[PDB]
């Protein structure tokens, strides 16, 4: 696997893939 | 936190596992 820049919604869609069923949270800072 | 070193820097998918449930 390689190293990402991801950015936005690219950062959602890639947890969306490494977690798949298990879910996730997406937590940016305030 | 992650959202902002994948986006400033970069990160893996390893290191994205971390925040799956
Ligand atoms: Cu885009």
């Amino acid at each position: 696997f390689v190293n990402q820049h991801l950015c936005g919604s690219h950062l959602v869609e890639a947890l969306y893939l490494v977690c798949g069923e298990r879910g996730f949270f997406y937590t940016p800072k305030a | 936190g992650i959202v902002e070193q994948c986006c400033a820097s970069v990160c893996s998918l390893y290191q994205l596992e971390n925040y799956c449930n």
